[PDB]
């Protein structure tokens, strides 16, 4: 009776009340992380064959 | 002459 | 160039050699999926195979080594795991002929067959339809007309015709009539005939696979 | 004679179709390792041997017969005749190997799983190559560019294998006619005969434990393919091997009737096997007939 | 009382949530990332082909050292691979070959494997006896097992073909937390970089974010039309990508509670089998039922490139913690390392 | 894990004898095996190697051809048969296991040895700089060696190894590949070097640290040991 429904309402209202942030700010944070680690990424920034371990 | 042929 | 790494390459090739040896062993064994509604139906065949998730039974018959994969306990959506079996040699499918009298179970079995016989992963894969409970089905036919689950049925309420009609009402579900073959059998109480049938069906499916490997088929 | 024109034509055609067919079988079987089953590994060895037949026989048998002189010199005579004999011997033993593999796969299907491995296939390829390289060693040893003078008062030389003792040449061409025809032929006829019986007994058991129309038609097409391979093997090789046996026993008068155009046709029949085998195997195995589409 | 009450209250909550989300969507990701210059074409080469398997690979995982990887195949073997040398470090004989997940512990001490046998078997790589042995048979799941991921040498989070996800203590062999709110088979997990949270994709087309320690489902995400076959956290832990059999990938942000962008194309009718991000998060790599991996600009939502070198379904797609290489396991049996 | 060795004792000079070691408790087939010898007062020196697959056998040039190393994996037993064995072959021999993969610890377990009393270039020189150093509990000491070649291989491993031999027991691995500690080694050991000059630091020195410390290289066979430095408490 309740164990899948009232307990579901108790879960869904807990998910409802959670704090949220604007999508604009979440995306700005994602692109700030993407920029902040641009050089840190051997696939975005291509890697010299001296630094790449997987050279022949 | 030329009588013959290569084996295969 | 290498110094100690050469001993890791030696280890790697020793591993590769053992892997290849277990690849031989795994290809020499023959893999049989076992499917069907009800525990007791599958159980009857598993019992008659004379020498918790997936339950795997190994048996040797006539120097062929069989692996039989009773998936029945897995109680999980086939669509997300059935593609593990894309390379089994045969699907042994069990249905208890009594299931027509019982709480529609025969329709559930026919739907499971219409899936497994048509599922894209099994397209080239044979099926061995074990019709179980021949004796109980004979007794039921003396009590209940088979039309109880088949309104379209029109024929003798006697064992051999009812059986033949069921066998057709299964074999006609197979859309892939030419890729697949369905090796329907009626479960023998006398033992040594069921595993002999499995061995003969596996033999013929190996023959058909080798014919396709040879490009003759 | 006008017939050198139809020689030029039909040699050019069967050369083109053979270099194409074999190059395509090679590219398919190397570039799709999922095709490289034991049978297709054998078909790779076959297509390689038939490309070797095409390159090392066809020009070296037409152009020397168009000019009626072996322009290339003694070392090219010895090397080309070696690669001819080798490619013939490999192609034959590979046909025997395929026939025995098929006999295992169909007639002894469970035992076949014990021993029809890629390791066994590569072992038997290495063995048949080493054996053919061994037994073909007499070609570079005893083939000599024996001279003559052509009727224009120009000295010209003919590439002829000439193992000195005439009875020893009869012995050698008897052994070759046995081990590269009669034993291959008997073994292949036993193999495909027993496959034929094993399918025909299945036909009779099906008509008299499940079968279907297209699955009977497939068996009929198999019986057709097997009969065609046996017959075309005989049609290809029995003419040239009997011509050779005639040259062995009845040399002068045998060669007089068959020198020139006749042996050009007989050798074109022999090399027709190198074209038919890509077709009557790879290009008619449905798996390969699609994989070539999936290949480039 | 009745579903004619509690399902209506639940529906009024679902509407309140959807309204809050539509209020929080003030822009889509496209118009904001249009300020970001495109990644261009990402050509990448198969630097290594790992040929040791004999059947379909189902899962692979990179070790934290960005050098070893575990790979799992239904031939019943784990192989530990030195991606620099192609050396096979170990090959573990699995007791139930029908395995379709594996993980390499972040320490490198243990590897996990599991599948149609509900156990997540933990294997100790670093015994004194120099064979690899089962440390625990984590038995108590009831569905098939679809993911294992280690949090630490003593804790593993595991997802099942039943409803549940479960956190385990290896030392005891007991479930310390069962996560229950998934209605369908829980296909996939990824741990956040902090290991404080994980996100779980299921065949009910929902994703649930779980507090590892509290047990509570913190958020649900439901924008997918069909099974979330694969899931991965974006490398900052604030967002995650969800691969679906609906032939799309979607990026969800935890703070947005919302879908930011959908990756799709008319040519792409194949489902997505695996997803992972490059260390920068800029590339999202997705494996498909088509014999390809596509490289997606996670911001711009376009194909940066395609890793073509496969001839069967790409089953698994790990990107090293360094971002140095991308590993693409396939039903080819070949395992190809890309950068 | 145990390595119990036998086949020792007195031998007449120039005879033959079969040294044996039965393995127990470890996957002997999985491991490579080494024999190492210690002259009655000199340092360790390598004798023979046989790998896991019984391939890539190697011997020291000072025993090459004279000795032969063999193994019986189905009997979990190892067999160093010595032929023509000369007076300079008198030593305490040691059976030593090895296993080679990324992050392995070879020479981790050394058997208790067997005494054998014989009735009377092109290699890396390990210039171990000093024969003895005095130390006290809680002191700190730097032990150093030079190699005739840079052990920093192209892959970036430095194939330096360090062992401690406590008085009256067989050597034990402390550090492998310059900066990795073996299982069961206190974290207060710490190794470092340039690839060609090296230091072992023994911080928070303990009375269990007493003994002779042997360096070793693994860049090239023969696996030449240093002369050892004795630490005197």
């Amino acid at each position: 009776s309740i164990a899948q429904a009232r307990k579901l309402v108790e879960q869904l209202k807990m998910e409802a009340n959670i704090d949220r942030i604007k999508v604009s700010k979440a995306a700005a944070d994602l692109m700030a992380y993407c920029e902040a680690h641009a050089k840190e990424d051997p696939l975005l920034t291509p890697v010299p064959a001296s630094e790449n371990p997987f050279r022949e | 002459d030329y009588m013959g042929w290569m084996d295969f | 160039l290498s110094a100690e790494d050469k001993a890791a390459v030696e280890r790697s090739k020793m591993i590769d050699r053992n892997l290849r040896e277990d690849g031989e062993k795994a290809a020499r064994e023959v893999k049989l999926l076992l499917l069907g509604a009800g525990e007791s139906g599958k159980s009857t065949i598993v019992k008659q195979m004379k020498i918790t998730g997936i339950v795997e039974t190994h048996f040797t018959f006539k120097d062929l080594h069989f692996k039989m994969f009773d998936v029945g306990a897995q109680r999980s959506e086939r669509k997300k795991w059935i593609h593990c079996f894309e390379g089994v040699t045969a699907i042994i499918f069990c249905v208890a002929l009594s299931d027509y009298d019982l709480v529609n179970r025969m329709h559930e079995s026919m739907k499971l067959f219409d899936s497994i016989c048509n599922n894209k992963w099994f397209t080239d894969t044979s099926i061995i339809l074990f019709l179980n409970k021949k004796d109980l089905f004979e007794e039921k036919i003396k009590k209940s007309p088979l039309t109880i689950c088949y309104p379209e049925y029109a024929g003798s309420n006697t064992y051999e015709e009812a059986a033949a009609y069921i066998q057709c009402q299964f074999e006609d579900l197979n859309k892939r009539k030419d890729t697949k073959e369905i090796y329907t059998h009626f479960t023998c109480s006398t033992d040594t005939k069921n595993v002999q049938f499995v061995f003969d069906a596996v033999t013929d499916v190996i023959i058909k696979n080798n014919l396709k490997d040879c490009g003759l088929f | 004679e006008w017939q050198p024109a139809v020689q030029i034509l039909l040699y050019s055609l069967i050369f083109l179709l053979s270099v194409l067919g074999n190059t395509l079988v090679i590219t398919v079987l190397i570039r799709n390792k999922r095709m490289r089953t034991v049978t297709n590994i054998f078909l790779l060895s076959l297509a390689v041997s038939d490309l070797m037949l095409c390159l090392f026989c066809m020009p070296f048998n037409l152009i020397p017969n168009l000019l009626k002189d072996f322009i290339f010199g003694s070392a090219v005579c010895k090397t080309t005749t070696y690669f001819m004999g080798t490619s013939v011997s490999v192609s034959t033993f590979n046909l025997v190997a395929i026939s025995l593999e098929r006999y295992g796969a169909i007639c002894k299907p469970l035992q076949s799983r014990v021993w029809q491995t890629k390791s066994h296939a590569l072992k038997v390829i290495a063995a048949t190559w080493c054996l053919s390289f061994t037994i073909m060693t007499p070609y570079p040893i005893y083939s000599n560019l024996v001279p003559f003078t052509k009727n224009n008062n120009q000295t010209a030389n003919m590439c002829r294998f000439l193992l000195p003792n005439d009875v020893m040449q009869q012995s050698w061409h008897t052994f070759l006619l046995l081990i590269l025809f009669l034993i291959p032929g008997i073994v292949m006829m036993v193999a495909y005969g027993l496959i034929s019986l094993e399918l025909y007994q299945g036909i009779k058991f099906e008509a008299s434990s499940n079968s279907s129309a297209a699955n009977l038609m497939a068996k009929k097409r198999v019986i057709r393919m097997l009969i065609v391979i046996v017959v075309l093997f005989f049609l290809c090789w029995m003419p040239i091997f009997s011509a050779n046996a005639w040259r062995a026993y009845d040399t002068a008068s045998a060669e007089r009737r068959l020198s020139g155009t006749p042996i050009s046709f007989i050798l074109l029949l022999s090399y027709t096997s190198s074209c038919v085998n890509p077709i009557i195997y790879c290009f008619m195995n449905k798996r390969f007939r699609l994989g070539f589409m999936a290949t480039f | 009382s009745e579903l004619d009450q509690l399902r209506q209250e639940a529906e009024q909550l679902k509407n309140q949530i959807r309204d809050a989300r539509k209020a929080c969507a003030d822009a889509t990701l496209s118009q904001i990332t249009n300020n970001i210059d495109p990644v261009g074409r990402i050509q990448m080469r198969t630097r290594r082909t790992l040929r040791g398997h004999l059947a379909k690979i189902y899962a692979m995982h990179w070790g934290t050292d960005s050098r070893l990887l575990v790979s799992a195949s239904q031939d019943g073997k784990l192989i530990i691979w030195d991606s620099y040398t192609t050396n096979k470090v170990h090959a573990i004989p699995l007791r139930s070959s029908w395995v379709m997940t594996c993980a390499y512990a972040p320490s490198g001490n243990y590897v996990a494997c599991g599948g149609l046998d509900n156990i997540c078997s933990i294997y100790n790589l670093k015994t004194r006896e120099g064979n690899v042995r089962v440390s625990r048979e984590l038995a108590g799941h009831t569905g098939y097992l679809s993911c294992c991921r280690f949090l630490d040498d003593n804790q593993i989070v595991t997802s099942s073909g039943d409803t549940t996800c479960a956190l385990w203590d290896i030392e005891t062999g007991q479930q310390t937390t069962t996560f229950t709110g998934h209605t369908g088979d829980v296909m996939s997990l990824s741990l956040a970089p902090d290991t404080r949270l994980f996100v779980s994709g299921a065949c009910d087309a929902s994703a649930k974010l779980w507090d590892v320690r509290e047990g509570m489902c913190r958020q649900t995400f439901t924008g997918h039309e069909s099974d979330i076959n694969a899931i991965c956290f974006f490398p900052n832990g604030n967002a995650f990508a969800t691969g679906s059999d609906d032939a799309t990938c979607r990026l969800f942000d935890l703070r947005a509670d919302q879908e930011l962008m959908t990756y799709s194309h008319d040519n792409i009718i194949c489902g997505i089998t695996s997803v992972s991000f490059s260390k920068s998060g800029r590339l999202l790599l997705a494996g498909y039922d088509d014999f390809n991996c596509n490289v997606w600009d996670a911001l711009k939502a376009d194909r940066a490139g395609v890793l073509a070198g496969h001839d069967n379904r790409v089953s698994c797609l790990g990107v090293t913690d360094d971002g140095m290489a991308v590993a693409t396991g396939s039903w080819d049996s070949f395992l190809k390392i890309w950068n | 894990v145990q390595l119990v060795e036998s086949g020792g004792g007195l031998v007449q000079p120039g005879g033959s004898r079969k040294l044996s070691c039965s393995a127990s408790g470890f996957a002997f087939s999985s491991f490579g095996m080494h024999w190492v010898r210690q002259a009655p007062e000199k340092g360790l020196e390598w004798v023979a190697y046989i790998s896991s697959g019984s391939g890539t056998i190697y011997y020291a040039d000072t025993v090459k051809g004279r000795f032969t190393i063999s193994r019986d994996d189905p009997k979990n037993t190892l067999f160093l048969q010595m032929t023509s064995l000369r007076s300079e072959d008198t030593a305490m021999y040691y059976c030593v296991r090895s296993i080679y993969y990324y992050g392995s610890s070879p020479f981790d377990f050394w058997g208790q040895g067997t005494t054998l009393t014989v009735s009377a270039s092109a290699d890396i020189v390990m210039t171990q700089a000093t024969s003895s150093v005095p130390v006290t509990p809680g002191e700190s000491v730097s032990i150093s060696c030079r190699s005739s070649k840079s052990l920093l291989h192209s892959n970036g491993n430095t194939y330096l190894y360090w062992f401690l031999q406590r008085p009256g027991q067989s050597p034990q691995l402390l550090i492998y590949r310059m900066s990795n500690l073996a299982s069961g080694v206190p974290d207060r050991f710490s190794g470092s070097g340039s690839g060609t000059a090296f230091t072992l630091t023994i911080s928070r020195l303990e009375a269990e640290d007493v003994g002779v410390y042997y360096c070793m290289q693994h860049l090239e066979y023969p696996l030449t040991f240093g002369a050892g430095t004795k630490l005197e408490l």
